[PDB]
């Protein structure tokens, strides 16, 4: 079509660009130019060291004719004599087709599977304009995780962004490639999975691209490795290389991706770590004082939009420092999102998996989701039965271990068995196992006959009478 | 040629006149040409740290600028010897001054320049293509490391024209010429190496070899893998060198760099006057480990400079001895006081502190040197394959584990070996707290296990399950009476407390326990399993173990003495042994239980 | 004097019960908290300075 035909033929264009041998100084990891010929916030330049090895840099701050460039791949070897750069005279650009899926690139978005260039359909900017807002329409649907602890007492529905904060040696790999694996829409698992993973050991990126290789899903993924010896700086590129190939493929082809990243952790801490390089002021316990919307530009790039039909879910994995809550990194991350999944230690050290709790997680869309002519009409409040009920097992425990077991009436002696079995049997799965919602619930129900019907008051009665029986 | 000196304040000296200085390098200052490392360019000056003291400059003293950044001499003649920090070979400089302080700014080669070494041409001839990382000769350097293979340094390619036949060379020979664009390249016996650049390497590969120790409690229930990473407590009382002397004496590997990154000083002589005093054991009473380690020693009052570049010199050394083909493992000394040295430059320096004062670059510097472990396929012509291990020791930091490098490492490494002061002084040796140490390659050795000892996994997790039931059952004995219980948990209870004493202690000071070697445990635990299981099975088909033990015997007796037998004479002999023990443990069962 | 000597080993096993289970803590953290707040205030101080 002519519309297609028009849009790159300003493609054939050859614009030459300057060479500056002139530098005029180096501290940290920034760079000082000179007499430079109108520059351009944010481009992008090509230093030349003396050795002979090509580098990459961004400009940052431009005064009369200076321009203070920070390099990605460290600064050290930089000469004052005989480097050279080379002004691009444009942002940073990354190369996208649909033939992308079933690649692997490195943090900087170049291709490590011997394999060769990507040889685009067009170019796109990492960064990208926000999304209307009167342009876009929440979600109004499920996906089965097969997860009894995600798909009955929480939910997702796609479009959504849920993180999953989990401790320092707990398995959320494990989880999320659980998930990948086996997450479908409630009655297709044709969800085109983009992976980002940044600050990672070599052990977690062989076990990634292991999984992905035996469930025959590696022929429909991207995945983007940025492990923890690469240079520093380009840990702040990597997510947006993966969510700037997520929006092509979904908001341009109309296929419905899913997108994780493995460590936001260290994304704060090379935030930190840039910043600290600057003298910018500090927020709490000296993460830099913008944080929050630096955070928000990456999390708020899910959902789905009026005229199209893709739509991106993110599941951007977190650890937290000390199992803080009060960590500026969870809060904010909380703050920005809606709902977010827990990850429990005490539940580990009884060898329960998947080791989540259910009173500290939350899902905001699920109210909407679940309801009539997906699930049964009890979903909405045998959720709330149930969260009652753990949350009694919690206290009566709690004060079994102070006053002795003298004071426990017979409210909390059902309540502590409760709390027994709805762990030992409900919580717990295997590593293997579906669980359709329907079965789900009918496991939830099997776990409220303990209660006698005339105290199960959060549920509604009409509910009661027509499955209490049963 | 040369940049005079502006201004002088503290360490920090500012030259001038310098154009064409990397950002970092090294740089002769001073008529005493101390050594330095260029910080900050601006036009001509050129801000520059001294590491030594900077008393005495005055203004207009030349300055001189080397070319490079810090590196390492790598070469022949490292093993037995001790360098400092910055690789300062102090068995020389106590031979050229002939005083016992270090002289400021005395300067001799890393390596000594005047030995003869019989080297003995490789497979390559002029006329062939050669690139970095081959082999093309070799050299004999003790009986014990028998063959230092010599590497074209990498980063370096091209057709050999001149090569020179075997004979008796010094290091400031050339004994290899390589045209890539004229015949203007010529390589000695030795190169250098920058030390904050790993070394490249052709592939990364998965660990799945144990690293073998000799101490049943490590071999056994928390094992390591060649290749692997690990820390452990740095106290007094607990005492981390019963650790690194077995490790040195009997471990599975080829080399040992032992790193010390700042320590009290006599605490350091107690160490230097100990390792040329060690004797392995094959072929006979081989000569000391000296012959196979090399050192590194920091004392408090060295420069703070080098006292945080110590980590990345014994590493270094440790990748060129995995280049060619070897099985290193290097053993660091209380890493925290290297965070401290840290701490300390950066804030002369001055930036923002991070939690506790630490900068930011705490988090990701360790995690980036602990990335140079594990194991790897060596880029070169005969296709070598070797490996690093580090083996830490955190040092609580006050006397906690709150502060931030220990919980940075605790999530890096993958195994933790604890040590607790009240086991050790109450006569218990090796003093291990086997409830709050852990090991993450255990699910990662079956391929190994299943192919040599297939019953191991089952073993460790029944004597772990022991060990815990024993403890339960010990927080409720003291209250409820020993008489409460029935004889199923006072079984378990005696069994737990024969593993205690006669498995997990180990003597350590004679021949029947200094070593024990894997089938020498595997055979223990099987009769101890052996044991437990036929005793508490009398119980179960009715009997009582008042009955039990008595009736038993020298059933108690005989596993207890299984220890006994010297693992010097033969695995065939202690595996005949032990057969024909549980032959006798299983008929006496048929016997005492009639 | 069995029936005085239950009751008061049950008060007094009661009391040391309650100590140590929601006593120690407490206090253990809100030590950590004003700790965290000490060096919260330090880092504004130095930054201050530097400025």
């Amino acid at each position: 079509f002519a519309i297609n035909k028009k849009a790159v033929e300003q493609g054939f264009n050859v614009k030459p660009r300057l060479n500056y041998n002139t530098v005029s100084g180096v501290n940290g990891p920034l760079v000082i130019l000179e007499k430079v010929k109108f520059p351009r916030y944010n481009e992008i330049v090509n230093l030349t060291l003396p050795d002979g090895t090509v580098r990459q840099g961004q400009v940052l701050e431009i005064r009369g004719d200076r321009a203070i460039v920070q390099v990605f791949e460290g600064t050290s070897g930089i000469d004052v004599k005989k480097t050279t750069v080379e002004f691009t005279g444009e942002s940073l650009r990354i190369p996208v087709s649909e033939d992308m899926l079933g690649r692997i690139f490195d943090g900087s978005g170049r291709p490590i599977d011997n394999g060769p260039k990507v040889f685009a359909e067009d170019y796109l900017d990492i960064n990208g304009s926000p999304i209307n807002p009167y342009a876009r329409i929440y979600p109004e649907e499920m996906i089965s995780t097969g997860v009894s602890a995600i798909d009955t007492m929480n939910s997702i529905a796609r479009g959504q962004k849920i993180p999953i904060f989990s401790a320092s040696g707990l398995p959320h790999n494990e989880i999320a490639a659980q998930i990948c694996r086996q997450a479908g829409l409630v009655r297709e698992e044709n969800f085109s999975i983009v992976f980002a993973a940044m600050g990672v050991n070599l052990e977690t990126a062989r076990f990634f691209k292991q999984d992905f290789e035996e469930n025959g899903s590696l022929e429909r993924t991207s995945l983007f490795l940025n492990l923890a010896n690469d240079p520093t700086i380009e840990r702040i590129i990597t997510p947006r290389l993966a969510l700037t190939t997520a929006e092509y493929l979904a908001y341009q082809t109309e296929r419905h991706v899913l997108t994780i990243l493995t460590d936001m952790s260290s994304y704060a801490d090379a935030l930190r770590e840039v910043s600290a390089a600057r003298e910018e002021v500090p927020g709490r316990r000296g993460y830099p004082g913008y944080m929050y919307t630096d955070l928000s530009t990456i999390y708020e790039r899910a959902g789905r939009v009026e005229g199209r039909n893709g739509s991106i879910t993110q599941i951007p994995i977190l650890t937290m420092p000390n199992d803080d809550i009060t960590h500026p990194i969870p809060d904010l991350t909380g703050y920005i999102t809606e709902g977010q999944i827990f990850v429990d230690r005490q539940l580990h050290n009884k060898g329960i998996y998947p080791p989540i709790n259910v009173l500290p997680s939350l899902s905001r869309l699920m109210k909407s989701a679940i309801g009539e002519g997906m699930t049964r009409k009890d979903h909405g409040d045998v959720s709330n039965q149930l969260y009652a009920k753990y949350a009694i097992g919690k206290d009566a425990a709690a004060m079994k271990a102070v006053v002795g077991e003298e004071a426990l009436s017979i409210e909390d002696k059902l309540s502590l068995e409760f709390l027994e079995k709805f762990e030992k049997t409900f919580i717990t799965q295997g590593a293997y196992e579906d669980r359709t919602v329907f079965e789900s619930l009918d496991q939830a129900w099997s776990l409220l006959r303990i209660y006698p019907k005339e105290m199960l008051n959060r549920i509604s009665p009409k509910i009661l009478d027509e499955f209490y029986d049963r | 040629e040369y940049g005079a000196i502006y201004s002088v304040s503290g360490p920090v000296v500012i030259a001038e006149n310098m154009i064409g200085c990397a950002m970092y390098e090294l740089v002769k200052v001073g008529h005493d040409n101390l050594v330095g490392e260029v910080i900050r360019i601006d036009g001509d000056k050129a801000t520059i740290q001294v590491y030594e003291e900077t008393a005495g400059l005055t203004v207009g003293d030349p300055v001189l600028r080397t070319g490079k950044p810090l590196s390492v001499e790598l070469g022949p003649g490292l093993m037995e010897t001790i360098y400092d920090g910055i690789q300062r070979p102090l068995k020389a400089i106590k031979e050229e001054s002939q005083s016992i302080y270090i002289p400021r700014g005395i300067d001799t080669p890393a390596l000594d320049r005047t030995i003869k070494w019989q080297f003995t041409p490789g497979k390559f001839q002029v006329g062939d293509h050669i690139s970095g990382g081959d082999i093309y000769g070799s050299v004999f350097e003790n009986s014990l490391i028998s063959s230092h293979k010599i590497l074209l340094p990498p980063r370096s390619r091209g057709t050999i024209t001149w090569i020179a036949p075997a004979g008796e060379y010094t290091l400031d020979e050339k004994i290899l010429e390589v045209e890539f664009d004229g015949k203007k390249s010529d390589f000695t016996l030795y190169h250098t190496w920058p030390v904050r650049v790993p070394r490249p390497v052709t592939e990364k590969l998965s660990a799945d070899y144990p690293l073998l120790t000799g101490q049943r409690v490590l071999d056994a229930l928390f094992p390591c893998v060649q290749g692997g990473t690990t820390c452990i407590p740095g106290a007094f009382g607990c005492g981390k060198t019963v650790i690194s002397q077995s490790l040195s004496k009997y471990s599975n590997s080829d080399a040992i760099i032992y790193v010390g990154c700042g320590e009290r000083g006599n605490e350091m002589a107690e160490v230097l006057m100990e390792f040329p005093e060690l004797y392995t054991e094959m072929s006979g009473t081989k000569e000391p480990i000296m012959k196979r380690t090399t050192l590194v020693a920091n004392t408090s009052n060295m420069p703070v400079a080098a006292r945080e570049a110590s980590i990345y010199t014994g590493i270094t050394l440790a990748e060129y001895f995995r280049d060619q083909g070897k099985n290193v493992s290097m053993i660091a000394d209380s890493s925290s006081r290297w965070a401290e040295a840290l701490r300390e430059i950066s804030g002369r320096l001055g930036e923002m502190p991070a939690d506790q004062g630490f900068p930011a670059y705490l988090g990701a510097k360790l995690a980036s040197f602990y990335e140079r472990a594990g194991k790897a396929v060596a880029l070169g012509s005969p296709d070598r394959t070797g490996s690093v291990s580090i083996v830490a020791a955190v040092s609580p930091a006050g006397g906690d584990f709150s502060d931030p490098v220990t919980t940075a490492t605790l999530g890096i490494t993958q195994v933790f070996w604890g040590l607790d002061k009240k086991l050790a002084q109450r006569k218990h040796f090796p003093s291990i707290n086997t409830s709050v140490s852990y090991s993450k390659y255990t699910n990662v050795l079956n391929k190994f296990y299943d192919s040599n000892y297939p019953e191991f996994p089952v073993l460790r997790d029944r004597m772990k399950e022991i060990l815990s039931n024993a403890e339960e059952l010990e927080q409720v004995v003291q209250l409820v009476g020993k008489s409460a219980l029935s004889d199923s948990d006072k079984i378990t209870l005696d069994v737990a407390t024969l593993i205690k004493e006669d498995f997990l202690q180990q003597n350590g000071y004679s021949t029947y326990d200094a070593f024990c070697p894997i089938w020498k445990t595997f055979d223990m635990m099987r009769a101890f399993i052996s044991y437990h299981d036929e005793a508490q099975k009398a119980v179960a088909n009715g009997a009582n173990w008042s009955k039990l033990a008595d009736s038993t015997g020298d059933v108690k007796h005989a596993v207890s003495s299984s220890k006994f037998f010297e693992p010097s004479r033969g695995e065939k002999e202690v595996h005949g042994e032990f057969e024909k023990l549980l032959s006798t443990m299983q008929e006496r069962f048929a016997e005492s239980t009639d | 004097a069995f029936i005085i000597l239950d009751e008061v080993i049950k008060v007094t096993n009661r009391r040391v019960n309650a100590i140590e289970h929601v006593i120690i803590p407490r206090t253990e953290n809100t030590i950590a908290y004003i700790n965290s707040e000490l060096d919260e205030l330090d880092r504004e101080e130095f930054y201050r300075l530097k400025k």
